[PDB]
C-alpha cells in the first residue's frame, strides 16, 4: 500500500492512497464508498468492503483525513497478549472510532499515536491547514516516530509505503522512490487532486494488487475520489 | 463513477445498520468469497478453537465492533467466527 500526504503552492493539503490486497477479484467487486450519517448529516466518509466494519482510508470533513499501512513487527504472540489479556484496539477500528470522534487534525494525530494497538501501523494524516500532514509510525504501546510536514524546508509531501522512512526501502519491493521520483517531477506547483491521481497510478506504485486508489482533501470534502483499478 | 456509494446510518443500532447494505449484494457472492480468503488460510481446529470460543471472544473486542459484526453474519447467515475472522485479518497476520 501507499500513503501520501502533500502540500502545494497554494498552501492547500492534499492525502491520497492506494490499497494492495490479494483476493483482488473478489474485493474490486465489494469496495464501496460509505457516508456513515450522525442525525442525517455526513459524519466522515470512507472506503471500505462489504463485511468490513472498519476503515483503512476516511474523511473527517473539514477536519482531517487518514489512512492506514501495514507495519509488521514484533512476534506473533504480541498480538494475541495484547488483544486478549490487555484489550487493545483493532487498527481499522481505532481509524474508525478517530474519523468519528475526533474534534480536529490535532486531536485525530493525539489519538492515533497514543491510542494502544493489538499491532503496528502507520497511520497518515492530513488537515485542511498549511503544514497540517504527519505520519505516525506505531508501536503497539505508542508511538515509535512521528514524521510532519515541513515545506519551508523543502518537504511538502510525506510518502509512506510498508517500511520505516529512516531506513531505505528494500530492493525488492521499492514503491517508495517511483512515488518520489513522480512527485519530485510532478513539482509543488502542479500538485492537485488530478496530479495525485496520476502520481499513485505508476507503476510498480500501481501494480497487479491493487484494489482502489483514494484521493482526497480535509478542506474539499465533496471532492472525495475512489476509483477501483483493474490492472 | 467510482465505486458504489451507501449511507450507514450511526443512529441506528450497531445490528441493524449496515443491513440496508447487504440488500444489494448476492448473499451467496459474499458468503462464498469469505470460505475463500477463510478456508485456503486457516484450519478448522483454529475455525473451532474460535467457534467454541468466538462467543466469548466477542466479550473482549469493543462492544460496537462485535454488534455490527453479529448482525451482518446473522442476515447473511454467516458463522460469527467467518465474521471475526475476516474483521481481525490484519491482526492476526501482522508481525
Ligand atoms: C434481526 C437480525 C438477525 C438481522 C439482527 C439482530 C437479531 C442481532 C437484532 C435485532 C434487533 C435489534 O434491535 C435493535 C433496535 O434497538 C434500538 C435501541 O436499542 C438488534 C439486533
Ligand atoms: C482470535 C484472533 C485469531 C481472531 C485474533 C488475535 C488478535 C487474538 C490473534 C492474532 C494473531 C495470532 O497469531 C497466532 C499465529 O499462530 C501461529 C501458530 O504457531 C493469534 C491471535
Ligand atoms: C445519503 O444521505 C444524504 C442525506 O441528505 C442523501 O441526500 C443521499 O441521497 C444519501 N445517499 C444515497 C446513496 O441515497
Ligand atoms: C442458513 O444457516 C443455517 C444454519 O447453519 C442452515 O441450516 C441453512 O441451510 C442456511 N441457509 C442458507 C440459505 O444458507
Ligand atoms: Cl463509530
Ligand atoms: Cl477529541
Ligand atoms: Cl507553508
Ligand atoms: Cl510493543
Ligand atoms: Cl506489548
Ligand atoms: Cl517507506
Ligand atoms: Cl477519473
Ligand atoms: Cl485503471
Ligand atoms: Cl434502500
Ligand atoms: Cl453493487
Ligand atoms: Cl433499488
Ligand atoms: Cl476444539
Amino acid at each position: 500500500c501507499t500513503s501520501i500526504v502533500a502540500q502545494d503552492s497554494r498552501g492547500h493539503v492534499y492525502h491520497g492512497r492506494n490499497l494492495d490486497y490479494p483476493y483482488g477479484s473478489i474485493l474490486r467487486k465489494l469496495t464501496v464508498d460509505v457516508q456513515f450519517l450522525k442525525n442525517g448529516q455526513i459524519a466522515f466518509t470512507g472506503t471500505t468492503f462489504i463485511g468490513y466494519v472498519g476503515l483503512w482510508t476516511g474523511q473527517s470533513p473539514h477536519k482531517f483525513t487518514v489512512s492506514g499501512d501495514e507495519r509488521d513487527r514484533g512476534w506473533w504472540w504480541e498480538n494475541l497478549v495484547a488483544a486478549l489479556f490487555l484489550r487493545h484496539s483493532p487498527i481499522s477500528w481505532l481509524l474508525r472510532t478517530t474519523l468519528s470522534e475526533a474534534e480536529s487534525f490535532e486531536a485525530a494525530v493525539y489519538r492515533l499515536a497514543k491510542t494502544p494497538l493489538i499491532a503496528d501501523v502507520y497511520y497518515i494524516v492530513g488537515g485542511t491547514n498549511p503544514r497540517e500532514g504527519v505520519v505516525i509510525t506505531r508501536n503497539r504501546d505508542g508511538p515509535a516516530d512521528i514524521w510532519p510536514l515541513d515545506p519551508l524546508k523543502g518537504v511538502w509531501f510525506l510518502v509512506e509505503t510498508n517500511y520505516d522512512h529512516w531506513k531505505p526501502a528494500p530492493e525488492e519491493d521499492d514503491r517508495r522512490t517511483p512515488a518520489i521520483k513522480a512527485l519530485n517531477a510532478t513539482g509543488q506547483a502542479k500538485l492537485s487532486l488530478e496530479t495525485l491521481f496520476q502520481v499513485l497510478s505508476v507503476v510498480p506504485v500501481y501494480n497487479n494488487y491493487t484494489i482502489y486508489t483514494t484521493v482526497m482533501s480535509a478542506a474539499s470534502p465533496d471532492k472525495y475520489m475512489t476509483r477501483i483499478r483493474n490492472p | 463513477p467510482g465505486p458504489p456509494l451507501f449511507n450507514v446510518s450511526l443512529d441506528v443500532a450497531p445490528e441493524l445498520r449496515w443491513l440496508p447494505v447487504l440488500r444489494h449484494y448476492d448473499v451467496e457472492l459474499v458468503r462464498a468469497a469469505v470460505a475463500q480468503v477463510i478456508g485456503d488460510r486457516v484450519p478448522k481446529w483454529v475455525l473451532a478453537l474460535i467457534e467454541k470460543g468466538a462467543l466469548k471472544l466477542e466479550r473482549l473486542l469493543p462492544p460496537p465492533f462485535t454488534a455490527e459484526i453479529r448482525g451482518m453474519c446473522d442476515f447473511l447467515n454467516l458463522s460469527l467466527a467467518d465474521g471475526l475472522l475476516v474483521n481481525l485479518a490484519y491482526e492476526y497476520s501482522a508481525f
